[PDB]
């Protein structure tokens, strides 16, 4: 993506999240998989819906019709008139078709960061206690037991 | 002991488009875009709209006697149509300015027929009895249901003025007509006095108008053909009256109350009681997804207009799957 | 025992949208959005409005003296009118071309005024005196200052024509009225004719425009009205009239050069000295913040309004501090 | 955000210097302070007003009418008029709305990695000579003074 | 031993700005906005525009002495006129609502020219020549040859009514004038009579129309008006004539067919044959790029014009050889 | 500017190089050719190019005469039109302008990106066969030769 992680770091697409997309954890070894933190995926709620409702019910328009009609010595006013019609067209299309070309970069990039900060966390802490693995992969060679990923995801760990 | 963190894949085999990359494979994506008309005419802004069949607008406030559908109705937030009208105007002729009114009757709150001059003893030295074959209403013939024919009386046709008020507090719909007499002894044999003016006056401006005596040519039964015209009277003020012949008085008023215009619909879709904010000669619209493709024109606070083929946004990561 | 990295938290508490996270502290952000206004009117680049009075564009140039204010003055990018405005129609009746003349009095460089056609010296063998009651001046009853009234004559309307012939190098702008009465004694014992005809000549412009008589409603004293209307004239062109009376001639007519059409302004807001470059029927507007909201309607080169909630650009970061 | 940085690792800021936008704080035995910056402020403040006042000062206009006063004849083109004013409207709204918030949403991450330059800015020469954690402030084995801690500013250093 | 990477870096000038930096140095950039016009003006879609050159869309209508150029080309996509060549309206005249003739003859697919009523031997107890006026081509003086003049013939001026039938399924234009003489001893020195008595009338359009008659500037050796009218005939719809005098009756008459509207172009640009997708009073256009900086006026596909600068994007890096 | 590479950490890019935007030299023994991974080159360059005829071919229309000839009387209506012609003119201006600023912007923070993501990927692989200096330089206590390098310039290693 933009900063390269989604298919840059990480060349995946598991089959985790389910909703929320963002949210920390770090995975240990208590077993497969990741969780949210319910709050970065509450600013999936946020990111995301407010990016939508944005785009959406910030639009607000009046009362109209572009219907006017005109007889036959009017032919420079129904020229002009369906001149603001077309006008106004060509401008929407391309600004909207512009922004769903744009955003949506953006967006398959938004999942891009804040996903990829979940490895920067495990080697805030956990550095060369586990061996790399290309995969996004690490193996720390100390052993712990099935309540390992419900530790350092809240962000405290033992030996750095 | 491994750590291996990842991100979604599930189902969707839905696409979209971007600057850098096109038919990237998404999560869960969502239209920005309503593609969706109802196929079916709505009420809109609360209040129903009007009826009018194969009539379009002459066949309502001039009263065609070929639609007997239309005897009582309320308000309208705007009008509805058909693109076929057969029947419409009896009697041939040229309705002056008829776009304007079409943009002016669309938004209404309310609307009457009332005696404007009550058909008994209004007019005195005039005949009535003016009915046309273009437009009988199976059988034996007829004329307007909302105006008259004052044709000359007996052997005469004398010089005469009479006025309405502005009693209705708010608007009322004054029209009126101007009569062209076919052959120079058809003029005659109705409206006497030859070359004779025509004019109608309200508060400032009189238009002044003239018969032209012609013999024009022929497609729909008597073809002396006449010209209609019309106004709308506010408060503070009066309409008057006055003619040495060929005139046409109308019958029926028309008490109205409008500030907003809207627009016509030319539509043969079905009519139903939904309650939706965007209202096309397509169909009926979800007002939601800020912009439309469904028809250029638009009547309703709506969306706007787009020539895109869609608008698939993305809420979620890439789909990448292979368990 | 450490070196650390950071960044700025300030004093500030001021919430900003953004497409991803909405309302949240920051050091430091732009207002953007305009919310603001002066609430007083001022003068746009350079040149003034025009401090008009309770008269009207129509009080100002049919030339009323209940605004004999109004004479001396130049040039103005915009006029300035109230709602509360009286005097216009001195005589009752309609105006040609009103409000396209607002659009042609709008946009003024540079005013010289001549009397194209004297009350003395003008028109022998024609009563060149004219009061109504509808007209009046704080006691007495005089016409208005820049167009004079014709009647007869001795108990007589002898013929009469005025072929003017412009050379002023600049355009000049003509104003006039034709009369209708209600009563035929009215018309009659005035101006002594029975069907008489009206020649207003240009190399373009000819209306024959014909009084005629009913019984027209009352605006206080007045029963009957007297309509007005214009054409316009460039260097080299020629206005002629044949008339045989029920006529208000071309007395003072207004001349003028201009090129675009601007704006007019009618508010309440009083003027001041201010240089501002643009202005609202509520006060006047920047032109750095590219957009703003107070009304729709504008005059100039503007920030253009928006129904925007809050456009607040953040210019900074984040806020945690104290200590 | 889009770094754990800004709202992330780096937690709150600070009530701090008067002048620069970034900087680092120190103890080792005189200062205790915030040094500010120069590089990194003077030019994404420099950016920033090039960015701000591109949107200010681009968009011209020549001398428009906006008024006509149409009448009760020529109702048709008073829907005209209306049709136009908030056409404009419309876009005019819906546009400076969306680059607003599009824009905040470049000028916060803009910090959120300018900010974690910084960082990355210490690491990315000493390297392991000093104890990586994640509040984004190490600590040093050979103690330096007001001299070679503002050694640090640059990034002028003895050896890894 | 090392491995190190960096980027591209070539011996480019050409710089562009962005948001936060301005005048960046760049390698590949793009220029996305048109401001380059091939000086000429072709033809459009296919479709070839009319030539006329010196000529103007008046006497290429009524057949003006100097249009005898134009004769049999099929049809235009739009009109190629000159801004100054002053030959227009000959015998002095206003030409009717023609500026709305201008457009819808801006664009018509089939175009034949036919003779409407030939001017000799199709008038019963009528009038031939009458050839006079300051309009001449090659040492004579002409009159027009798609209109024609009817004067007086030894002793009466008959009044009469004649019609064109539309039989085609394509529409047809009439142009008729009217002659408005500025000696008063004119009038039946040709027409006879004391007023007018012309009329026109379709199964809609309806004008009685009067020589309002009085003296006229002087300009080639003929002082007053003709003004030229017009209407364009639907299926069926036929125009009536009725003179007593002073129209000059249409000759010739055009068979069309157009709905869409087009334009003229007001540049002395020379003609040469290719393709265009736009075109510019300038240049012709290319619909190429998303936008054009060279013209706000154009024709056809154009991109939407700018009246900015500075558009191109960046494809490369921002650069440094550090050699 | 960003990401700390392109005109930041690299500090100018070769002239030397033909086959891309991106890659690798090579501080080897035997003899010296100019390289570029193919594979991000002709990645990058196909972004750019539906970027680029994104923005263009996205706009469309439908025949427009904007000419509209009035006369005396027609003077409202005429500068009516005006506020048609001059609203459309100004919003393409304005739209344009800050389309190109962005997008820009964007294309170079993409690129910054692109030779970062290949900055960590090499700082991937190998792990500690090599010392970091700045500049993408990576000094091994390795020894190597071609055949290692064609292994790291297609995402390939024998031992980390």
């Amino acid at each position: 993506g933009l900063f390269g992680a989604i298919a840059g770091f990480i060349e995946g697409g598991w089959t985790g999240m389910v909703d929320g997309w963002y949210g920390y954890h770090h995975q240990n070894e208590q077993g497969s998989g990741y969780a949210a933190d319910q709050k970065s995926t509450q600013n999936a709620i946020n990111g995301i819906t407010n990016k939508v409702n944005s785009v959406i019910e910030k639009m607000n328009t009046q009362f109209t019709a572009v219907g006017k009609e005109f007889n036959k010595l009017e032919r420079r006013m129904e020229n002009l008139n369906k001149k603001v019609d077309d006008g106004f067209i060509d401008i929407w299309t391309y600004n909207a078709e512009l922004l769903v070309l744009l955003e949506n970069e953006r967006t398959l990039d938004f999942h891009d960061s804040n996903v990829k900060n979940l490895y920067e966390k495990v080697k805030s802490q956990l550095k060369n206690n586990a061996k790399e693995i290309g995969n996004g992969c690490f193996e720390f060679y100390h052993k712990c037991n099935d309540e390992c990923m419900e530790s350092v995801k809240n962000g405290t760990y033992d030996y750095p | 002991d491994t750590i291996c963190i990842g991100y979604h894949a599930n189902n969707s085999t839905d696409t979209v488009d971007t600057v850098l990359e096109k038919n990237v494979t998404v999560t869960h994506s969502v239209n920005l875009l309503e593609d969706s008309h109802n196929g079916k005419l709505c009420l809109l802004k609360g209040i129903a709209p009007l009826q009018l069949g194969n009539c379009s607008v002459a066949g309502w406030i001039l009263g065609n006697p070929e639609c007997e559908l239309l005897i009582s109705k309320e308000s309208w937030s705007y009008i509805v149509e058909k693109p076929n009208p057969e029947n419409g105007t009896c009697y041939p002729g040229h309705f002056a300015d008829y776009e304007e009114l079409r943009e002016q009757l669309s938004s209404v709150s309310s609307f009457e027929r009332f005696e404007m001059f009550p058909k008994e003893s209004s007019w005195p030295n005039h005949t009535v009895t003016g009915v046309s074959a273009s437009c009988s209403h199976n059988g034996k013939s007829s004329f307007y249901k909302n105006l008259l024919w004052l044709t000359g009386k007996n052997g005469l046709y004398p010089n005469l003025s009479k006025s309405y008020a502005n009693n209705k507090e708010k608007e009322v719909l004054v029209l009126w007509g101007v009569h062209h007499p076919p052959n120079i002894g058809d003029q005659r044999a109705l409206y006497h006095t030859e070359n004779a003016y025509v004019s109608v006056v309200s508060s400032h401006y009189s238009r002044k108008f003239t018969p032209e005596i012609a013999k024009r040519p022929k497609v729909r039964d008597q073809e002396g053909r006449i010209n209609y015209y019309w106004t709308l009277l506010e408060p503070g003020d009066t309409i008057i009256f006055e003619a040495n012949g060929n005139l046409i008085a109308p019958r029926y008023a028309f008490a109205l109350s409008r500030g907003f215009g809207s627009g016509i619909i030319n539509s043969n879709a079905p009519m139903d009681e939904c309650d939706a904010k965007c209202q096309t000669p397509q169909g009926a619209i979800n007002s939601s997804l800020p912009f439309q493709n469904v028809h250029p024109v638009t009547i309703g606070e709506c969306p706007k207009y787009v020539r895109s083929a869609k608008l698939r946004m993305v809420t979620g990561l890439r789909n990448i799957p292979s368990i």
